[PDB]
């Protein structure tokens, strides 16, 4: 039994090794008893605020709007301490598992950011930290890689299966199915197996609730749609969350096209994948006609869980959320426009979510719109990637 | 189901634990991999384990994620282990044949089909790794409509009411694990066992099988002893596979051997 | 004639060719007007807000002092837009530049972060923006002059004298000398001909001004020292200005000793250079015996500036402030504690000022002192930096 | 100073403009130089002016930049170019010697010190290229203790106030810039200057020199016709250094033709 609903409709669930049940349960008792507990909930604002800097900007956008009936806000997760969005939950997770006894952080990443989030958060709070992270990943992610090592965290290339993503999240559930008594496995994304698309929503609505309150002090009104980047759906659930009983509210999702959804080499299995059970839920997720899991291909790195979070998959269902994808031309379009028009460098994740604002801008230039994307972070890391395509491009 | 009823039935008119042997179909290739199970066989499993290779095995140590490797660089598909399943039970009358799934090979084109089709090829058991006794309606349901035993795990730590419902729901065999973590030869459990084998007894569950670090005799005999039916070794037995690759004759010769011992253990 | 005093004491003054007095005697006019008028000060707190992301946290960091009587806070500049603390007067600039009816900007810069800063107001205000970097940073720095030419700005290699920062100074001054009527002049530190080291005073005293607050609010009174490193001296100046009159207050600047002082391979010219005049400026520099300027060296590229503001001589000099310094090793020491303690990855620039406070602490661990360290900016730039030291080192 | 007194009275009773070259003292090393000046001399420069090389020449553009680097490649230092300066007094009594200087070569060892020793070498005149009048008092007092003229620049666009400092403090000459930005040949002045030329008399200021840009015959005529007592060519003249650096009797060969030409300019 639980004590929350671990479904969002038909999508969720705990598909977890028997073993491990009573670790979900454990987090979930925790998660509940700390969401009731001022205690918890005063230190996870200090950290956020004292050590990350919350609230974030948010920041009108006029340059790139003129001449148009769009007005667009960008909520600035890319200012926050370690340059994405992820820090904040990384702080809550960090502290759940310190109210549990734990002093240990074991930990999932791909492309690194999530592995720099959890070493950040261990240094900080006195937490020895393992992050589990694909071989072939390990390769090409030195920055990040150095990044947590500096910061003291143990960093394990996994060489298993197809040595990125997924099977560093299958090594983390491997280490966790033996260590859960003194180890908690702080999961990178809204999904996985109950609580975790909970625990990573509550842990990121900040976003949205502040977006909320900055958008009726500037404008006096709720924005026309909301709009995100989706890898596994943390930022996009942390901006959606808040505005989901506002049904004027527009929540748009924004799934990586990569070379073109006709190609097949794309990251958007919301919308163009099949439904399976993988990672502890049951959710839409790249796969074969067989049913192995495969890779999400995206130009952004940080758009590589090959699947989404189950909340995500229910509100789309329900036709709360709308989901789009943007290619890695126009993503990489979006990134050159932030930069020669607004003066921020923007992730190339966050650069999906501007690119379907500015399509949403293009398309009917005299719309009256009051859009806000969350610029989930920076693009100080992506500035290689950049160069490299426009030289081969010959630009 | 059947086949684990007069299997238990007959070992214990025996006074015999069961040895039971797991593989990845399909490692190293489809034909090696049939001749290592006639030799499983052959040398006295009294039933078998069998792995449908799976992208992503998360219960799994690394001597079976190195297993499931080796049938995907063969091309090993889900198809033709349906394929190799349905030979083996044309072979074989009443060994008892059991598979390791994960969920997404279940789900994947109709968990209901998924059922048919393993007792069309003529299957006994399917364990679900990643399916925990919370999720398991659909997967147990499906398995009793096709006569296919759900296999559920009972681990060390298991208190009354999982207890009772794997117990309840439960067919073929009921899953002892030896300790938490994930398969491997490398780590033996340490827990007792027995008051978990009394109490699934007490409540008519059916009858253990301990699985998990099981690599030697001993641990056959000891499993025996606790009042198991019988013991399951995988990574011990995929090791030699993995060592003798290069001799397919030397790898047949040495499983021989170890299922002999570990098959001799479970007499006495 | 001017309208406010261009010296501090003997320090300071307008060393420019007769040709560019109009120039600074417009500037300090357009400052004056801008200081008085709330429209300029609401637009400027509008883009410090809005867009820089102001304030900045004020962190206590609890891990690195454990132990001692030492309380040390953080002030986070490495959160502002851009990484550091320069963000901030670039805005201020650039609405002077607006002011006074001018569309063009033009800058030096070094190791870029000044060049990168420049271009972001740039880009953000809708100006057209040039910089001059002397061709052996632009050789090292690819990753900085790609961020400036995303940004709209054009790059202009200075291949004179050392073909380092002092000429592409001589190399902004030479344009401005010719274009003024036009272009602003954006300058990337609290130094050259009056009025710019006013200017970039009080374009930066928030970062003092929000830490007497914050300092206020959490400690119930002021610190006892503020401690900051010194390139040219924007980033020390901003903190110290607010505390200048508050006596019991400790200023602590705190120069690059490089290789050692006693090796001649630093960049401390305050403590440990000779007075001269250049670049605008009567102030203590690097130079040769005879009189040719000469390079500051440091571990941290962007503490090359090769002289000090003529406010930190004169704050030195009656005693109000005080100057140490701190070498390339004691920096790098810094860099890996608060990296590993604290989980923030701090700019080898502000690592000397973090390595004096530890210094402090360390020294006299059972006296009771309450330190701010200005944080001035993150150091993912350093990152390669400090990989290529530890290897070499065989870390 | 008192040499450009009697200059400028020989030149008016001549009806003559005077002519006067820029060249960077050691460029393109110390015994070239000295062969350069006399050469400039033996052609008809009525002065001279003579920069000390500087790390940070900043009124100057890419031509007498690179004039300072060959100098500095040839270990050129400001003792060595005051031995220089001693050394083309010693061979030329009444030719005026203006120095080019940037502050902090004045400074450096003692403002007070700088001028002696000018006064003690010969030199006649020091102009300081980043000292403007707001901050030239040390200089200038310094400059009329030793007898050494400050030469101060009107700009083209200076107020009368700017004309009347100019005016009161300067000796020597009157520096009358052409135009904003910096020394080169590349840029002409466009700007009629014989307002202020007419304003500096009426001032009583030291007779005015143009200098920026002059390059050619017919600009030396212009300065004369508009009422200037000479012209001043400092990056034209370098440009021939530069040019011929590989044959040093070729380079003297062309400035003895160039400065022949300008000095023929200003007579008529
Ligand atoms: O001898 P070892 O240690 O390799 O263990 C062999 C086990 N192979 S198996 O098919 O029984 C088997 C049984 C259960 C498993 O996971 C679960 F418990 F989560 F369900 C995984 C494999
Ligand atoms: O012929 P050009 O264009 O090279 O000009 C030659 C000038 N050489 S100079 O010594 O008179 C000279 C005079 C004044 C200078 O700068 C100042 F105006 F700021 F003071 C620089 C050089
Ligand atoms: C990790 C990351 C994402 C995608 O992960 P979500 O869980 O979908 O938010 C997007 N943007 C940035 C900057 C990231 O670091
Ligand atoms: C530019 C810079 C400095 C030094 O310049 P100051 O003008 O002395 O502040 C210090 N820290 C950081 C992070 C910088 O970018
Ligand atoms: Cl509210
Ligand atoms: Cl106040
Ligand atoms: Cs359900
Ligand atoms: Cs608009
Ligand atoms: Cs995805
Ligand atoms: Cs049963
Ligand atoms: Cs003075
Ligand atoms: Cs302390
Ligand atoms: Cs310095
Ligand atoms: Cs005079």
């Amino acid at each position: 039994t639980t004590l929350l609903n671990p479904y969002f409709g038909e999508f969720g669930g705990m598909y977890v090794p028997q073993i491990l049940m009573p670790a979900l349960n454990q987090l979930e008792e925790a998660f509940v008893s700390a969401q009731k507990d001022p205690e918890f909930q005063a230190q996870f604002a200090d950290l956020l605020k004292n050590y990350a800097g919350r609230p974030t900007a948010l920041t009108k956008c006029q340059n790139i709007t003129a001449g148009t009936r769009t007005t667009l806000y960008l909520k600035r997760e890319d200012l926050l301490h370690g340059g994405a969005h992820k820090t904040n939950q990384v702080l809550g997770q960090a502290l759940l598992a310190k109210r549990m006894g734990k002093s240990e952080i074991i930990a999932e990443t791909g492309a690194g950011a999530h592995g720099v989030a959890s070493a950040l958060a261990s240094a900080l709070l006195g937490l020895k930290c393992r992050i589990y992270m694909g071989a072939k990943d390990v390769e090409r992610q030195s920055p990040n890689v150095f990044r947590m090592r500096l910061m003291g965290a143990e960093v394990i290339p996994v060489h298993s299966g197809s040595a990125t993503l997924k099977d560093a999240c299958n090594e983390a559930l491997r280490d966790w199915s033996g260590s859960y008594e003194t180890a908690h496995y702080m999961l990178g994304t809204a999904a996985g197996p109950h609580p975790y698309p909970t625990i990573v929503r509550e842990f990121q609505r900040m976003i949205g609730e502040e977006t909320k309150a900055q958008i009726l002090d500037k404008e006096g009104r709720l924005p026309d749609a909301v709009i995100a980047c989706v890898g596994g759906g943390s930022n996009a659930i942390g901006m959606f969350a808040d505005f989901i009983n506002d049904t004027s509210v527009g929540l748009i999702g924004v799934e990586p096209g990569g070379h073109g959804i006709e190609t097949g080499e794309h990251g958007a299995p919301l919308k163009h994948g099949r439904v399976g059970i993988y990672f502890g839920m049951k959710a839409p997720m790249m796969q074969t006609a067989d049913g192995q899991i495969e890779e999400s291909y995206s130009i952004s790195a940080g758009l590589d869980f090959p699947s989404v979070g189950p909340q995500h998959a229910y509100l789309n269902s329900i036709g709360r959320a709308d989901y789009v994808s943007i290619t890695d031309d126009e993503a990489l379009e979006a990134f050159k426009t932030l930069c020669r028009h607004e003066g921020i460098i923007p992730a190339l994740e966050s650069s999906h979510a501007l690119a379907h604002a500015l399509k949403m801008m293009r398309e009917q230039p005299e719309k009256e719109q009051l859009l806000v994307v969350n610029l989930s972070g920076r693009g100080d890391k992506d500035i290689f990637t950049v160069h490299d395509i426009l030289k081969a491009r010959g630009e | 189901m059947e086949r684990y009823e007069n299997l238990f039935a007959q070992l214990n008119d025996r006074r015999e634990g069961a040895f039971v042997p797991f593989v990845t179909l399909g490692d190293p290739g489809i034909e090696q991999s049939l001749k290592i199970i006639d030799t499983l066989i052959d040398a006295g499993a009294d039933a078998l384990e069998l792995g449908v290779p799976f992208s992503d095995p998360l219960a799994d140590g690394p001597t079976i994620q190195n297993a499931n490797l080796r049938a995907f660089a063969a091309g090993v598909t889900p198809a033709q282990c349906f394929e190799m399943l349905a030979l083996i039970r044309e072979k074989h009358p009443t060994i008892p044949i059991g598979l390791l799934m994960y969920a997404n090979l279940v789900f994947n084109n109709g968990i209901d089909a998924f059922y048919a089709r393993c007792e069309q090829v003529g299957v006994d058991s399917v364990l679900v790794a990643d399916v925990p006794v919370e999720e398991s309606a659909p997967f147990r349901q499906a398995a009793l409509r096709h006569n296919i035993a759900p296999i559920f795990i009972c681990p060390p730590n298991a208190d009354d009411d999982l207890l009772r419902q794997v117990a309840s729901y439960g067919r073929g065999y009921t899953y002892l694990l030896s300790r938490s973590g994930v398969t491997g030869a490398e780590n033996r459990g340490a827990l007792p066992l027995h008051h978990l084998i009394e109490k699934l007894k007490e409540y008519h569950a059916a009858p253990a099988l301990q699985g998990f670090g099981i690599s030697s005799p001993e641990q056959v005999s000891a499993a025996v002893r606790a009042g198991a039916a019988g013991a399951i070794s995988g990574s011990a037995i995929v090791k030699i596979i993995e060592k003798n690759l290069a001799s397919p004759k030397q790898m047949l010769a040495e499983l021989r051997s170890f299922v002999s011992a570990m098959k001799a253990a479970s007499r006495a």
